[PDB]
Protein backbone atom coordinates (compact mmCIF):
# COMPACT_ATOMS: atom_id res chain seq x y z
CA UNK A 1 0.00 0.00 0.00
CA UNK A 2 1.37 3.33 -0.98
CA UNK A 3 2.32 5.46 1.75
CA UNK A 4 3.55 9.07 0.90
CA UNK A 5 4.68 12.43 2.48
CA UNK A 6 2.09 15.45 2.17
CA UNK A 7 2.75 18.99 1.71
CA UNK A 8 2.03 21.63 3.69
CA UNK A 9 2.72 25.27 3.49
CA UNK B 1 28.20 37.90 8.71
CA UNK B 2 26.34 34.62 7.70
CA UNK B 3 28.81 33.45 5.21
CA UNK B 4 31.61 33.67 7.71
CA UNK B 5 29.95 32.30 10.68
CA UNK B 6 28.89 28.84 9.45
CA UNK B 7 30.40 26.39 6.63
CA UNK B 8 27.64 25.46 4.54
CA UNK B 9 26.77 21.55 3.42
CA UNK B 10 24.86 19.88 1.46
CA UNK B 11 21.17 20.59 0.77
CA UNK B 12 18.56 18.62 3.57
CA UNK B 13 15.83 18.85 2.10
CA UNK B 14 13.02 21.72 0.81
CA UNK B 15 9.94 22.06 0.15
CA UNK B 16 6.63 24.26 1.57
CA UNK B 17 8.87 24.92 5.12
CA UNK B 18 11.87 26.56 2.28
CA UNK B 19 15.54 25.15 1.57
CA UNK B 20 17.45 23.28 4.37
CA UNK B 21 21.23 22.75 3.95
CA UNK B 22 23.34 21.12 6.41
CA UNK B 23 26.25 23.13 8.26
CA UNK B 24 28.71 23.62 10.94
CA UNK B 25 29.06 26.66 12.82
CA UNK B 26 32.50 27.28 12.02
CA UNK B 27 33.36 28.70 15.73
CA UNK B 28 32.71 25.93 17.30
CA UNK B 29 32.07 22.89 14.57
CA UNK B 30 28.81 22.77 16.03
CA UNK B 31 26.27 20.68 13.73
CA UNK B 32 23.36 22.93 12.59
CA UNK B 33 20.96 23.21 9.93
CA UNK B 34 20.50 26.55 8.02
CA UNK B 35 17.19 27.33 6.56
CA UNK B 36 16.16 29.50 3.76
CA UNK B 37 12.32 30.77 3.44
CA UNK B 38 11.81 33.32 0.37
CA UNK B 39 9.83 36.49 1.36
CA UNK B 40 7.65 36.08 -0.74
CA UNK B 41 6.22 33.19 0.15
CA UNK B 42 6.04 34.51 4.11
CA UNK B 43 2.25 34.79 4.74
CA UNK B 44 2.29 35.93 8.10
CA UNK B 45 4.40 38.36 9.67
CA UNK B 46 5.18 39.49 13.47
CA UNK B 47 7.42 41.99 15.33
CA UNK B 48 10.02 41.09 17.73
CA UNK B 49 11.97 45.56 19.16
CA UNK B 50 9.39 45.90 16.42
CA UNK B 51 11.68 44.32 13.74
CA UNK B 52 9.30 42.88 10.78
CA UNK B 53 10.46 39.06 11.08
CA UNK B 54 8.56 35.63 10.20
CA UNK B 55 6.16 34.74 12.35
CA UNK B 56 7.92 31.62 12.25
CA UNK B 57 11.14 33.54 13.45
CA UNK B 58 8.39 34.97 16.54
CA UNK B 59 7.51 31.40 17.34
CA UNK B 60 10.90 29.83 16.84
CA UNK B 61 12.18 32.24 19.89
CA UNK B 62 8.87 31.96 22.35
CA UNK B 63 9.88 27.48 22.41
CA UNK B 64 13.80 27.88 22.20
CA UNK B 65 13.54 29.17 25.58
CA UNK B 66 16.15 26.34 27.18
CA UNK B 67 16.12 22.49 26.76
CA UNK B 68 13.36 21.08 24.93
CA UNK B 69 11.77 19.09 22.20
CA UNK B 70 11.54 21.39 19.86
CA UNK B 71 13.92 22.28 17.49
CA UNK B 72 16.18 25.35 18.76
CA UNK B 73 16.46 28.65 16.76
CA UNK B 74 20.12 30.03 17.25
CA UNK B 75 20.06 32.62 15.43
CA UNK B 76 18.42 34.27 12.10
CA UNK B 77 19.55 36.49 9.21
CA UNK B 78 17.30 39.45 7.11
CA UNK B 79 18.74 39.04 3.31
CA UNK B 80 17.31 41.18 0.31
CA UNK B 81 14.91 38.60 -0.67
CA UNK B 82 14.84 35.79 2.00
CA UNK B 83 15.00 35.27 5.83
CA UNK B 84 17.98 32.32 7.13
CA UNK B 85 17.50 30.77 10.26
CA UNK B 86 20.22 28.50 12.02
CA UNK B 87 19.07 25.56 13.79
CA UNK B 88 20.60 23.18 16.06
CA UNK B 89 21.38 19.96 14.29
CA UNK B 90 21.33 16.40 15.79
CA UNK B 91 23.74 13.96 14.60
CA UNK B 92 23.04 11.35 13.82
CA UNK B 93 19.24 12.00 12.86
CA UNK B 94 16.33 10.62 10.92
CA UNK B 95 12.75 12.00 10.58
CA UNK B 96 10.17 10.07 11.83
CA UNK B 97 8.17 9.37 8.54
CA UNK B 98 11.39 8.03 7.21
CA UNK B 99 11.95 6.11 10.08
CA UNK B 100 8.05 4.18 9.88
CA UNK B 101 8.61 3.76 6.45
CA UNK B 102 11.96 2.21 7.25
CA UNK B 103 10.49 0.27 10.44
CA UNK B 104 6.92 -0.57 9.35
CA UNK B 105 4.63 -0.52 12.20
CA UNK B 106 5.93 0.36 15.47
CA UNK B 107 6.23 -1.90 18.63
CA UNK B 108 3.72 -0.13 21.37
CA UNK B 109 6.61 0.60 23.91
CA UNK B 110 8.31 2.19 21.05
CA UNK B 111 5.56 4.52 19.94
CA UNK B 112 4.28 5.54 23.89
CA UNK B 113 8.13 6.59 24.41
CA UNK B 114 7.95 8.45 20.92
CA UNK B 115 4.14 9.74 21.60
CA UNK B 116 4.73 11.24 24.78
CA UNK B 117 7.60 13.10 23.94
CA UNK B 118 6.16 14.98 21.41
CA UNK B 119 2.90 15.16 23.29
CA UNK B 120 5.42 17.03 25.87
CA UNK B 121 6.81 19.41 23.25
CA UNK B 122 3.70 20.18 22.65
CA UNK B 123 2.65 20.81 25.83
CA UNK B 124 5.94 23.56 25.26
CA UNK B 125 4.42 24.79 22.52
CA UNK B 126 1.04 25.88 23.91
CA UNK B 127 2.72 26.77 27.30
CA UNK B 128 4.82 29.59 25.49
CA UNK B 129 2.28 30.60 23.11
CA UNK B 130 2.95 28.77 20.20
CA UNK B 131 0.40 26.79 18.11
CA UNK B 132 2.20 24.48 15.55
CA UNK B 133 -0.47 23.71 13.40
CA UNK B 134 1.48 21.00 11.12
CA UNK B 135 2.20 18.10 13.67
CA UNK B 136 2.86 15.24 11.36
CA UNK B 137 5.79 12.58 11.32
CA UNK B 138 7.53 14.35 8.62
CA UNK B 139 7.88 17.05 10.85
CA UNK B 140 9.46 15.46 13.59
CA UNK B 141 13.08 14.23 13.83
CA UNK B 142 15.05 11.52 16.42
CA UNK B 143 18.11 11.94 17.58
CA UNK B 144 18.90 8.18 17.16
CA UNK B 145 21.92 8.35 20.08
CA UNK B 146 20.34 9.98 22.57
CA UNK B 147 16.44 8.65 22.01
CA UNK B 148 15.31 12.15 21.91
CA UNK B 149 12.58 13.75 19.36
CA UNK B 150 12.53 17.13 18.10
CA UNK B 151 9.46 19.24 16.50
CA UNK B 152 10.31 20.91 13.70
CA UNK B 153 9.09 23.40 11.15
CA UNK B 154 7.06 26.04 12.23
CA UNK B 155 5.98 27.97 9.31
CA UNK B 156 2.63 27.12 9.55
CA UNK B 157 1.96 27.73 12.80
CA UNK B 158 0.18 30.79 14.79
CA UNK B 159 0.15 32.47 18.22
CA UNK B 160 -1.73 30.27 20.40
CA UNK B 161 -5.30 31.80 20.50
CA UNK B 162 -8.89 30.98 22.58
CA UNK B 163 -10.78 32.29 19.53
CA UNK B 164 -11.66 30.39 16.67
CA UNK B 165 -9.23 29.78 13.52
CA UNK B 166 -10.50 30.42 9.93
CA UNK B 167 -6.77 30.20 7.65
CA UNK B 168 -4.72 26.56 8.06
CA UNK B 169 -1.72 25.93 5.63
CA UNK B 170 -0.50 22.32 7.36
CA UNK B 171 -0.73 19.25 5.93
CA UNK B 172 -4.47 18.45 4.90
CA UNK B 173 -4.89 14.82 5.97
CA UNK B 174 -4.00 15.71 9.90
CA UNK B 175 -6.08 18.37 9.91
CA UNK B 176 -9.58 17.77 11.47
CA UNK B 177 -13.21 17.47 10.20
CA UNK B 178 -14.26 20.62 11.81
CA UNK B 179 -11.66 22.37 9.23
CA UNK B 180 -12.88 20.30 6.36
CA UNK B 181 -16.26 21.00 6.78
CA UNK B 182 -16.52 24.70 7.85
CA UNK B 183 -13.35 25.72 7.48
CA UNK B 184 -13.43 26.46 11.42
CA UNK B 185 -11.41 24.81 14.00
CA UNK B 186 -9.88 25.87 17.89
CA UNK B 187 -6.51 25.28 18.32
CA UNK B 188 -5.86 23.07 21.19
CA UNK B 189 -8.75 20.37 20.17
CA UNK B 190 -7.26 20.64 16.42
CA UNK B 191 -3.95 19.88 17.94
CA UNK B 192 -5.20 16.81 19.60
CA UNK B 193 -6.89 15.66 16.40
CA UNK B 194 -3.77 15.81 14.58
CA UNK B 195 -2.17 13.81 17.41
CA UNK B 196 -4.40 10.89 17.11
CA UNK B 197 -3.31 10.61 13.15
CA UNK B 198 0.19 10.32 14.59
CA UNK B 199 -0.76 7.89 16.72
CA UNK B 200 -2.04 5.87 14.33
CA UNK B 201 0.75 6.33 11.88
CA UNK B 202 3.40 5.26 14.34
CA UNK B 203 1.51 1.60 15.80
CA UNK B 204 0.00 1.13 11.95
CA UNK B 205 2.53 2.10 9.93
CA UNK B 206 0.25 5.13 7.53
CA UNK B 207 -1.76 7.35 8.46
CA UNK B 208 -5.51 6.31 8.54
CA UNK B 209 -7.17 8.81 6.20
CA UNK B 210 -6.12 9.82 2.73
CA UNK B 211 -9.34 11.60 1.61
CA UNK B 212 -11.76 14.27 2.99
CA UNK B 213 -14.64 11.57 3.34
CA UNK B 214 -12.50 9.60 4.73
CA UNK B 215 -11.50 12.07 7.91
CA UNK B 216 -15.03 13.29 8.17
CA UNK B 217 -16.47 10.28 7.99
CA UNK B 218 -15.75 9.30 11.84
CA UNK B 219 -14.38 5.45 11.24
CA UNK B 220 -11.59 4.20 12.58
CA UNK B 221 -10.14 0.67 10.98
CA UNK B 222 -7.34 -1.00 12.42
CA UNK B 223 -4.56 -2.18 9.53
CA UNK B 224 -2.63 -3.60 12.37
CA UNK B 225 -2.97 -5.65 15.39
CA UNK B 226 -3.37 -2.68 17.96
CA UNK B 227 -3.79 -3.16 21.92
CA UNK B 228 -7.26 -1.94 22.56
CA UNK B 229 -5.87 0.45 25.12
CA UNK B 230 -4.23 2.06 22.41
CA UNK B 231 -7.28 2.26 19.81
CA UNK B 232 -8.82 3.48 23.00
CA UNK B 233 -6.75 6.28 23.08
CA UNK B 234 -6.80 6.79 19.20
CA UNK B 235 -10.47 6.36 18.77
CA UNK B 236 -10.77 9.32 21.20
CA UNK B 237 -8.37 11.82 19.82
CA UNK B 238 -10.00 11.41 16.95
CA UNK B 239 -13.62 11.98 18.24
CA UNK B 240 -15.47 13.83 15.30
CA UNK B 241 -16.87 16.24 17.99
CA UNK B 242 -13.92 18.40 19.23
CA UNK B 243 -15.29 18.90 22.37
CA UNK B 244 -15.29 15.34 22.52
CA UNK B 245 -11.57 14.90 22.12
CA UNK B 246 -9.06 14.83 24.93
CA UNK B 247 -7.35 17.49 26.63
CA UNK B 248 -3.76 16.72 27.07
CA UNK B 249 -3.57 15.96 30.85
CA UNK B 250 -6.03 13.26 29.97
CA UNK B 251 -4.21 11.75 26.79
CA UNK B 252 -1.15 11.88 29.19
CA UNK B 253 -2.83 9.98 32.06
CA UNK B 254 -4.50 7.55 29.81
CA UNK B 255 -3.75 3.95 30.75
CA UNK B 256 -1.59 3.21 27.43
CA UNK B 257 0.74 6.12 28.11
CA UNK B 258 1.99 4.30 31.51
CA UNK B 259 5.19 3.45 32.32
CA UNK B 260 7.22 5.55 29.67
CA UNK B 261 10.64 4.60 28.65
CA UNK B 262 13.30 7.49 29.22
CA UNK B 263 14.72 8.19 26.49
CA UNK B 264 17.95 6.76 27.18
CA UNK B 265 16.45 3.45 27.35
CA UNK B 266 14.67 4.29 24.13
CA UNK B 267 17.48 4.31 22.18
CA UNK B 268 18.96 1.50 23.71
CA UNK B 269 16.65 -0.57 23.13
CA UNK B 270 14.75 0.73 20.03
CA UNK B 271 17.84 2.82 18.29
CA UNK B 272 21.22 1.72 18.77
O1 LIG C 1 15.79 18.22 6.23
C1 LIG C 1 14.80 18.91 6.26
O2 LIG C 1 13.88 18.88 5.30
C2 LIG C 1 14.46 19.86 7.36
C3 LIG C 1 13.40 20.75 7.39
N1 LIG C 1 13.45 21.50 8.53
C4 LIG C 1 14.54 21.11 9.28
C5 LIG C 1 15.00 21.59 10.50
C6 LIG C 1 16.14 21.01 11.05
C7 LIG C 1 16.78 19.98 10.37
BR1 LIG C 1 18.31 19.15 11.15
C8 LIG C 1 16.33 19.51 9.15
C9 LIG C 1 15.20 20.08 8.59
Amino acid sequence: RKRRRHPSG
Amino acid sequence: PLESQYQVGPLLGSGGFGSVYSGIRVSDNLPVAIKHVEKDRISDWGELNGTRVPMEVVLLKKVSSGFSGVIRLLDWFERPDSFVLILERPEPVQDLFDFITERGALQEELARSFFWQVLEAVRHCHNCGVLHRDIKDENILIDLNRGELKLIDFGSGALLKDTVYTDFDGTRVYSPPEWIRYHRYHGRSAAVWSLGILLYDMVCGDIPFEHDEEIIGGQVFFRQRVSSECQHLIRWCLALRPSDRPTFEEIQNHPWMQDVLLPQETAEIHLH
